[PDB]
């Protein structure tokens, strides 16, 4: 009965957060990847 | 989690919120577009100790706080 309540409200609020970041974090994994490899079909590009 | 007669909120229709399961009125903005909860308030005695019934709005925009009434005979905003 230390913390109970206390981590567990505060895990629960970084846990909603963090499934937003789960979303988020696969759109921002492939926002890396894709500026990574976005030239795939570019018609001859050099300063882009 | 399941949430008990979520609503809107005031100057935009994304960032709306919802009394969920866990006791509090979880929020989430449309405009970010997150399929589950974005960011859930703490359910502890600030927010509804026992189960959730419903939420909404308080208030114009003068005053427009997420005022819920849940399940746990408290009137929470």
């Amino acid at each position: 009965s230390y913390k109970l309540d206390p981590y567990v409200q505060r895990l629960a609020e970084t846990v909603f957060n963090f499934q937003e970041k789960v979303d988020d974090l696969l759109i921002i994994e492939e926002k890396i990847d894709l500026e990574v490899r976005s030239l795939e079909t570019c018609m001859y590009d050099h300063k882009t | 989690s399941a949430v008990m007669s979520a609503t809107f909120a005031k100057f935009h229709p994304n960032l709306v919120v919802g009394g969920t399961y866990s006791g509090q009125i979880v929020l989430w903005d449309n405009r970010s577009n997150k399929r589950t909860p974005v960011q859930r308030t703490p359910l502890s005695a600030a927010a509804h100790t026992h189960p959730v019934y419903c939420v909404n709005v308080v208030g114009t925009q003068n005053a427009h706080n997420l005022i819920s009434i849940s399940t746990d005979g408290k009137i929470c905003s």
